[PDB]
RNA sequence: AGCGAG
């Protein structure tokens, strides 16, 4: 169970031996503390049975080093087990990283009462299902369990058993009187778990539409009966859910378990979710054994129009050679051609071979459902590896034509093998520096801890929130489940004078999120750490939202530490792909190193006149004012100047601060002319932009946290009268 | 790499003699 | 082998949860399928399996004067308790008028058959109509979906519907590791069985014991004097 | 990190760590100012209600 | 702990060492595969740890100029007559002229086929050249892969990554007592164990006279003899045992070169690393998930995987102020149950059982002021049991060279026949690495149709993302080898196996055969293979075309709704048993200049609760549990021995005070004239 | 192919070119 | 009440433990401060009566105080003041 | 309704291995039941098996005995294949003798009373001019699979080499169902199992111990 | 010095 985890005797013995003497020397097994020492050096039977009373409802913390981030400590109630190895319960896998491939983890034993106590109420895993990171949840069905419930839950339309509305022939013969003749039915060859039937549902809440239109407003459903056009696999499957729980009548992809999980979180109570996704993990598992999912020689189909347009794509390649050959461009030129012609080639080649593969196929079935892989690796496997990444980082324009099913030649692989060595190299190199990062970042925010119930001030940062469309809609910024969730209130939101839509000072979740894109209004004020008029630590409404809990903070939450290492675990994620982009990029930024193209950023309003310098771009900001006209001259011709609704063009009214060429910008700058909140707002979006390339859901709360230690000092050029350089 | 039964052993003999 | 004592746990009046605790090192698992599918399909009972409606020779979308359509009724019907204690099929007659519901109760039973649960709502007769039917009741054995008729010509009439023989309507089973260490992990078989209210779980599983018990004797007479 | 240099400096100007850090109180081993080191639940006290006291 | 990992410990080449770079100044690219290492070192062989590409193989046919680089051969084609001249080039050489790929069409009398071919250049730069204009073709294919990498089937389908993987696990299989040859294989299973110099060979051709287990006597050709005196059980220098059983008897003649005797892992001269095992790649139950591996029972019943790892545990009587040690029964006040084992040396009985906390060498140290003599006899570790293999003693008194002061040493040898037991990490020979999660009896794991239940199951989850499905063809050759088959020659040949060798269209049940790395067992002709394989016993192919077959759920009986891809897989055991890994510690020695814990297995030790562990902690805000994991646990002198006593006791447990090693930071900053001090008022 | 070994085991190889050089 | 029987270390059940107080830092000191109490109870109640008193609810078969004194903060016989 | 009962007709394949066909079962049912037998026999028939040996010149079974080409872990490999058959549960003894050249075979076992070698062909030892082979095994009733009783667990002195014991007669086991389903539901199922043992007892007998186990298992259930 | 997990 979510809550147990096992215990090799040989080491549970050892490590409670303190304990175990006590409970059988008070047994009278022994007669004196010493004697009882050697029955536990000799191992002697009895123990055995003492030993495994004086285990029960005692906390042992498994922890795996790596400890990248705040779960990767968790307590577990200990059951006794035979063998050598610590049985881990599945679920938390993605919790501490693990993969049993020979991975091997500590137990600690927590002795004095209040240990104990913050084994059990803190730490234990089941009151810790959702990340710190981003409320996310860990202990969630993945991998195989996804398998299992995409099997079950899915829908064949022509499988055994299936609901035609028949006439004259016969009745529908397609309903079922309960789910219990369903099972009854599906034992025998009559039913399959992937068809469409009617069945009569009397033990699940139905979706929102049939129970408010049936009965009305108040419908409880423990104990009344309605029609369901389901499959047989998702009435098992939401059995499996809270008896409160809508029907939700899906293919149970994994966003959608995702979503599942998150909703029973947030609404209720821990003890369920727990129990829940236990159950779910064992659907799952007994699930995806009959899926039948398997791979074989025989279920990776090579495209069949692969040789045509390779051939076609290598015609092409030759004509450029040619080209070459010719003088018509030069060796850098013909590199670049043959690699975007490649490039098609591979976009091609991947299309074809996803139109082929049927939806039944075990390889696409895996990727689609969600459990594990990207498409990219399929069409490795079946297609061709595409261009291979020459050491130095260009890309070696051949490229590799051969699939892996089909088998590479020898120079095919020779070529791969650096992409592969240079990937193995940059992740052992990349780990350290994330792992420096993460120190460092825990040791600028460590102070930061919720230290006040509610600072009551007023300012705060706004957030976008969906901005009208140009043509005009409410589209939904992109950036809202890491920007705008988990956040107090700090003003009161009105729509054209209308009524109070939702009121300051109240956590705002997703119904207010709803309330808001329906009310027609985008613009919202939000209570943030940045502005926290607190004297020691930010206090507990400005801070917002815990994940983890998924209510308020505490007044003794360490928030910074969980800051910092959830801005830390995502590294060792992050490739470099001039200005550094990657991990470097964020490590610039934090420790505010100015950056390597110093794009030159706007100082006053008005127009701007451009000219293309010798090897240099002159430009002169007529400042609206009497300013002095700011002019730059010394600006490499190579980088192309910022673009904008135009490539900066001549006139433009660029405000005081806007970057006028495309590059980077020195936070120093940007503070000295516009301001601590433009600096702090454009440092979040910034690093944001950097994790959120590789697809990672961080709240900035934590990024603010760590931008709010950032700007704590001030500098000072008067001297006052008391001791100030 | 260089180098409790007799410590809590002597307090538990003197607690026997009393 | 430490004695597999049976333990039982009611739930509710007609649903229990027996437990059989220490079973042999894997026995648990052969246990627990075997009695399972045979409490399934092992335990004779009797359902409607047939049934005609006055009006209905071509039309299935509903039958005027009642609410209920075709489908509710044998939806329902499905779900109808009756005992039976003659083996070869019987004929059932309802007959309702008049505003109000028809219910379980209405029927006559014959001798030889009764309703187990005779307050049961069918259907919602109404505008001062006539709702008559018959029904064909049959003992078996196990789930037997509806019986395609043969012959058009001989059953004007006959709609024959899937009937739940078995007595007991669901039954599953799991496994534990009681006392793992000093007796090295020996099973534990928990059984999860709900019954529909002719018969107590109690019951259904006494008779699926003693069914398996003469299955197995049968093995069993081969060699009396068998180690 | 530069221990010799923030010792050396600490020294010069006769500085006077307060004992007030997270990362302080877990080198001299006493409770963190976090969780359940603050005062208000680290101070908490518990007591048997009335009826408690008189079931007794 | 094999012959292969000392092969290959040998030809390897180490880029780091005295008067070379180092592992802070190697950068990333020092450590790239530079195209010039085509056929002079190993693309796929390198360490996974901190020495990516620092650590390298030589190939199998480099060779090494006196001036020290690694030329290789190569055959010398001039105007489209690929000859025979295999001569020796530099990278240098190798740059100056143009080299063509080791596999291409050759028309039976050494001209190309094709108009251009595959061909490498100055830089290592890949194109198409005319045909005439080459004038350099490699002897082979697998000619740019080591020792290790060459034996991995189905070489050609797997990522590198994977393929580096398993060439280096390769090095780890622990010496089974079986050691079965394996059922697919390469080419270089036989010349890598001779190479290895396990297996006795024939010096010259001769006669065999006398045939046993402890030696070989063979007549040789003309009157002599020779005698090869066989190493039965000598420890390997990783634990493992270093068996030689001959495999020739009295009436057979010798041919000179010829494998006399099996080593620690080889079968009839073969390499034989693990066993052929038949394997199912379906999902069952869970237990297979996220990497780890389901074994039947039977592995354990019938022994297939078993290693004897055998240790060394020594002491010696010294002679010291006090007093000289001696050895003897004499030991200070003990019971007799505890001397049984010895005999009248003192020392273990060959052969007698020893265990955990049992003696194996009893000592009395002379003791002096304060029995003239204390208590320090060799107990065996703690976890450590088996049998007393043998015991080796040196004696002053017998004039043999010993340390000054030594009267005497004693080397004692314990072997245990470990089992597999759940925990312990298994892998293919394509990096498919994991651990035994749960051994099923043999009742309950899948069937086929006539009841031949799987030995391992396989989670299907790791087969696709970590693109080394050459495993899948591995296990699917493996099935053809194991059942046997027959091409129908009805009408001609099929067209599939056109290119097929004879003795190929035909083969055996259990005929072991061969897939060379780079050129072998292609898709269509695998396919066409299995499409006829001969039924076992009765009219029944159990694997379809498609390979995968009918599995009967053992544990419930039902049939498995769809089909289950099942095979022969090789499988080897790996040194990493749970036996040497598990620990736990609850009080034992302590270090002396900080009075933290000790680390490490070979003492008791604890376990490193570092930094980030802190963080975790601090961040659930668990304030008293950190506090005692830093204070009480570890380092608060005083407070170890009354937790321990309130333990014991079942009072309360104290609070903890001041860390020692705080206060060992304030006397060396004292020490340091740095005036650190402490007030609170 | 031969094997060149006195004593090797008859191992079928699916070889389809020669090797003009042993290891 | 929805859901299923808690058992083990999960029982009492962690949410309805909460409502007692306001943040889980103060339960963990509230049921460890009691458990120290408990302990310090039945080790003492070999010699005269003391100031320390309880268990309040019945315990269980050789269980650790911790699990009493949750079980005791659930049913609701327990009174906390904070610093 | 299906009133029938069932039957148990039996195809003798050969001594070894025989074919059990049981009909008329309900729908659904076969695979059940013949999974059940396939667990019982593969798990619960007991038998008997070599749990330890003894040789006069060797102390362990890391060794050489002189003279024999096999050393004497390959010795007790070689015997693990042993089959036989006890009409005592005492643990019995047998010696094994043999001097000069030649191979050891079972056959050259002499059992005492009740027990006995059903397969005297195996293969042992090879001895030469100078082999000199003295073994004494012990037998005892049994089931299941037993790891290796150690020598300090019981009182045995030095010279005992304990050997994981096999006691399962049964080889392999399988099933086959042939499902009728008729258009007018009149239907079966009709089990064929197919039963193979190591000739240390006939499958009869170990089909009827099976069932034996089974019926006072489930007897307890039933009442 | 070599190795395992990330
Ligand atoms: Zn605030």
């Amino acid at each position: 169970k979510l809550h147990q985890c096992g215990l090799p005797k040989l080491m549970a013995l050892e490590l409670f031996k303190p304990f175990v003497m006590k409970r059988l020397v008070d047994l009278n097994h022994a007669q004196n503390i010493k004697s009882a020492k050697r029955m536990v050096e000799r191992q002697r039977p009895q123990v055995w049975d003492v030993l495994e009373e004086v285990i029960a409802e005692h906390p042992v913390l498994l922890n795996r080093a790596p400890t990248l981030h705040r779960l990767g400590i968790q307590a577990f109630e200990p059951m006794l087990v035979e063998g050598k190895a610590i049985q881990l319960h599945p679920l938390v896998c993605e919790a501490f990283n693990a993969d049993f491939d020979g991975d091997q983890m500590a137990v600690h034993l927590p002795l004095s009462a209040e240990a104990q106590a913050e084994a059990r109420i803190l730490m234990l895993s089941s009151n810790n299902i959702l990340s710190p990171a981003s409320g996310r949840p860990l202990a969630m069905p993945r991998l195989d369990m996804v398998t299992g419930l995409y099997y079950l839950t899915t829908e064949v339309p022509g499988d055994t058993g299936e609901y035609q509305p028949a006439s004259g022939d016969h009745p529908e013969t397609g309903v079922y009187s309960s789910p219990a003749e369903a099972i009854m039915a599906a034992d025998r060859g009559v039913l399959s778990v992937r068809a469409k039937i009617k069945v009569r549902l009397t033990q699940l809440r139905p979706p929102v539409e049939i129970e408010a239109e049936l009965f009305g407003h108040s419908g409880w459903q423990p104990g009344d009966a309605w029609m369901a056009e389901t499959t047989l696999g998702r009435v098992m499957f939401n059995e499996l859910l809270p008896l409160g729980y809508p029907f939700v009548n899906k293919q149970m992809h994994k966003k959608v378990q995702a979503a599942i999980i998150n909703d029973l979180a947030e609404r209720y109570p821990m003890i369920v979710v727990a129990q829940t996704v236990d159950k779910l993990k064992d659907a799952g598992f007994y699930w995806a054994t009959r899926s039948g999912v398997t791979v074989s020689m025989a279920d990776v189909l090579v495209p069949p129009r692969k040789k045509e347009i390779l051939d076609h794509y290598e015609e092409r390649a030759d004509k450029v050679e040619k080209q070459f050959q010719r003088g018509a461009l030069n060796h850098d030129e013909r590199n670049e051609a043959l690699v975007e012609i490649w490039k098609e080639a591979t976009d091609e080649v991947g299309q074809a071979l996803r139109e082929h593969y049927p939806d039944d196929n075990p390889i696409i079935t895996i990727v689609d459902s969600g459990a594990t892989g990207n498409f990219t690796q399929t069409r490795t496997l079946a297609g061709m590896k595409g261009l291979v990444t020459n050491p130095k980082g260009e890309f070696i324009p051949r490229p590799v034509k051969s699939s892996f099913r089909e088998g590479l030649t020898v120079l095919e692989y020779f070529i791969n093998t650096h992409g592969a060595r240079k990937g193995l190299a940059d992740t052992a190199l990349r780990t350290a520096d994330s792992g420096y990062l993460t120190r460092r970042l825990v040791d600028v925010s460590q102070d930061v801890i919720v230290r006040e119930h509610d600072c009551q001030t007023e300012r705060g940062i706004v957030v976008e929130l969906a901005e009208r469309a140009p043509d005009g809609t409410l589209i939904r910024d992109p950036y809202i489940e890491t920007s705008a969730y988990a956040r107090t209130l700090g003003t009161d939101a009105v729509d054209e004078a209308g009524n109070v839509i939702v009121e300051r000072g109240q956590d705002l979740g997703d119904p207010e999120i709803d309330a808001l894109l329906a009310a027609g209004i985008t613009q919202v004020k939000v209570r943030s750490v940045l502005t926290c008029a607190t004297s020691t630590g930010v206090c507990a409404t400005c801070y917002g939202r815990s994940m983890a809990t998924g209510k308020l903070v505490d007044i003794g939450e360490a928030v910074g530490i969980v800051a910092a290492q959830s801005i830390g675990e995502p590294g060792t994620q992050l490739t470099m792909r001039d200005i550094t982009g990657g991990l470097p990029r964020v490590q610039e930024l934090f420790e505010a190193r100015v950056p390597r193209g110093k794009a030159p950023i706007a100082d006053v309003t008005g127009r701007v006149r451009l000219e293309d310098g010798e090897r240099f771009y002159k430009i002169t900001i007529v400042p609206d004012d009497g300013g002095e006209e700011v002019v730059y001259d010394k600006i490499s011709k190579r980088q192309r100047l910022r673009v904008f609704k135009r490539v900066l063009s001549d006139g433009d009214h660029v405000e005081v601060g806007q970057q006028l060429m495309e590059g980077s910008a020195d936070p120093h700058e940007v503070l000295r002319v516009q301001g601590p909140r433009e600096v702090q707002i454009h440092l979040v979006r910034e690093v944001q932009e950097v994790y959120r390339a590789q697809g990672v859901s961080i709240h900035d709360k934590h990024i603010e946290v760590i931008v709010r230690q950032m700007l704590r000092r001030v500098t000072i050029i008067d001297s006052g009268s008391t001791e100030f350089l | 790499f260089i180098e409790a039964v007799d410590a809590v052993s002597f307090t538990l003999l003197q607690d026997q003699l009393q | 082998s430490q004695r597999p004592t049976l333990s039982e746990d009611v739930l509710t009046d007609n649903r229990s949860q027996f437990v059989i605790e220490p079973l042999e090192p894997g026995f648990g698992y052969t246990l627990g399928n075997s009695l399972r599918r045979t409490l399934l399909s092992s335990i004779p009972g009797a359902a409607v399996t047939s049934i005609r409606i006055d009006g209905v020779l071509h039309e299935f979308t509903t039958v005027p004067g009642v609410k209920e359509d075709v489908t509710e009724i044998i939806l329902n019907l499905k779900s109808l308790v009756v005992s039976s204690e003659e083996d070869e099929p019987v004929t059932m007659y309802l007959r309702k008028q008049g505003p109000g519901e028809v219910t379980a109760g209405d029927i006559v039973p014959p001798a030889g058959v009764t309703v187990h649960n005779p307050g049961m709502h069918i259907a919602t007769l109404n505008d001062k109509g006539k709702l008559e039917v018959e029904l064909v009741v049959e003992r078996g054995r196990g789930y037997v979906p509806a019986v395609q008729n043969r012959a058009s010509g001989a059953e004007i009439g006959r709609i024959p519907v899937d009937s739940i023989y078995s007595p007991v309507l669901k039954v599953t089973y799991k496994v534990d590791a009681t006392r793992v260490e000093q007796r090295t992990d020996f099973d534990k078989l928990i059984l999860d069985v709900e019954t529909k209210n002719s018969i107590s779980p109690r019951d259904a599983l006494a008779s699926a014991g003693k069914t398996l018990v003469e299955l197995f004797g049968l093995a069993r007479e081969l060699n009396v004097e068998a180690e | 990190q530069e221990t010799t240099r923030v010792l050396t400096d600490a020294a010069i100007n006769c500085r006077s760590d307060k004992l007030n850090g997270l990362k302080e109180n877990v080198i001299i081993g006493k409770l963190i100012p976090a969780g359940t080191g603050i005062n208000r639940y680290r101070n908490i006290a518990v007591q048997p209600t009335e009826e408690a006291r008189a079931a007794a | 702990n094999n012959p292969l990992s000392g092969l290959t410990h040998k030809r390897r080449l180490s880029a780091l060492g005295p008067g070379g770079l180092s592992r802070e100044r190697a950068g990333l690219e020092v450590r790239d595969v530079h195209p010039s290492h085509y056929g002079r070192m190993c693309p796929i062989e390198t360490p996974e740890g901190p020495n990516i590409g620092l650590i390298g193989s030589l190939s199998v046919y480099a060779r090494v100029n006196p001036f020290g680089f690694i030329e290789t051969p190569y055959r010398k084609v001039v105007d489209g007559v690929v000859s025979d001249e295999i001569v020796y080039l530099t990278a240098d050489e190798e740059d100056r002229h143009v080299v063509a790929q080791a596999n291409s069409p050759i028309d039976a009398d050494g001209r190309f086929v094709e108009p251009r071919v595959l061909v490498r250049r100055k830089a290592g730069e890949v194109e198409y050249v005319p045909s005439s204009e080459v004038d350099y073709m490699d002897v082979s294919p697998r000619q740019m892969v080591s020792v290790a990498t060459a034996m991995i089937p189905f070489l050609e389908h797997d990522d590198a990554n994977r393929a580096l993987m398993g060439a280096n696990m390769q090095r780890q299989a622990v010496p089974l007592v079986r050691s079965e040859a394996p059922l697919v294989g390469t080419g270089m299973e036989l010349r890598a164990a001779i190479d290895a110099g396990d297996v006795v060979v024939a010096e010259e051709s001769g006669v065999i006279e006398e045939v046993s287990a402890d030696y070989i006597t063979v007549m040789h050709d003309n009157g002599t003899r020779r005698t090869y005196r066989m190493r039965k059980f000598a420890r390997s220098n990783h634990g493992t045992c270093a068996n030689q059983c001959p495999i020739v008897d009295a009436g057979d003649r010798v041919e000179a070169g010829q494998v006399i005797a099996d080593g620690p892992c080889t079968d009839d001269g073969e390499m034989a690393l693990g066993k052929n095992l038949l394997v199912a790649i379906m999902p069952w139950e869970g237990h297979n998930y996220e990497d780890a591996i389901i074994l039947s029972n039977r592995l354990v019943e019938e022994d297939v995987l078993t290693s004897i790892h055998i240790e060394e545990h020594e002491i010696d009587a010294r002679d010291t102020k006090l007093g000289a040690e001696e050895i003897t029964r004499d030991i200070p006040n003990i019971s007799d149950e505890v001397l049984a084992d010895l005999d009248e040396r003192g020392i273990v009985r060959i052969g007698a059982e020893v265990r955990d906390g049992d003696i194996l060498v009893g000592k009395v140290t002379p003791k002096g002021e304060t029995r003239e003599v204390r208590d320090t006899s060799l107990k065996v570790p703690h976890g450590e049991s088996g049998k007393v293999i043998g015991i080796r003693v040196f004696s002053r008194e017998d004039e043999d060279e010993l340390p000054a002061g030594v009267n005497e040493l004693v080397r004692v040898y314990v072997a245990q026949k470990r089992k597999i037991s759940d925990g312990d990490k298994l892998a293919g020979r394509h990096g498919n690495k994991g651990v035994i999660g749960k051994i099923l009896p043999v009742e309950d794991m899948p069937f086929l149709a006539d009841g031949t239940p799987v030995d391992i199951i396989l989670n299907t989850h790791g087969v696709p993302r970590r693109m080394n499905i050459g495993q899948i063809l591995e296990t699917h050759l493996g099935w053809c080898a194991h059942s046997g088959w027959k091409v129908d020659a009805a009408k001609g040949v099929p067209d599939w196996a056109a290119r097929l060798p004879d003795e190929l269209l035909e083969a055996q049940p259990n005929a072991i055969v061969s897939t060379p790395v780079f050129d072998g067992a292609q898709e269509a002709e695998l396919q066409g293979l299995l499409s006829c394989t001969l039924p076992n016993r009765d009219g029944d192919v159990l694997v379809d075309a498609d390979g995968k077959a009918m599995l009967f759920d053992g544990r419930s009986g039902e049939p498995f709704p769809y089909p289950v891809t099942v095979g022969y897989m090789y499988i080897m055991k790996l040194h990493h048993l749970v036996d040497d890994k598990i620990h736990a510690r609850s009080t034992g020695p302590y270090s002396m200049i900080t009075q933290q814990p000790l680390g490490g297995k070979a003492q008791f030790g604890g376990q490193r609760f570092g930094e980030m562990e802190c963080w975790a902690m601090q961040a659930y805000g668990a304030a008293y549990t950190l506090q005692e994991l830093l204070t009480i646990k570890s380092d608060d002198t005083v407070g170890r021995v009354k937790v321990y006593e309130a333990i014991v006791k079942g009072e309360n447990i104290p609070e903890p005070g001041i860390p020692e090693s705080f206060k060992v930071l304030l006397k060396e900053l004292q020490s340091l004239c740095l005036n650190v001090e402490v007030l609170s008022s | 192919s031969n094997n060149s070994v006195p004593g090797a085991p008859n191992r079928v190889s699916f070889a389809k070119l020669r090797e003009p050089l042993e290891v | 009440g929805g859901y299923d029987t808690p058992l083990g270390i999960t029982n009492p059940p962690i949410d309805e433990l909460l409502d007692r107080v306001s943040s889980k830092y103060a339960l963990v000191i509230y049921a460890a401060k009691r458990a120290r109490q408990i302990n310090d109870y039945y080790n003492q109640l070999g010699e005269g009566i003391l100031e320390y008193v309880g268990p309040l609810v019945e315990p269980g078969l050789q269980e650790k105080p911790l699990s009493i004194a949750l079980r005791e903060i659930h049913a609701d016989l327990l009174e906390h003041t904070e610093g």
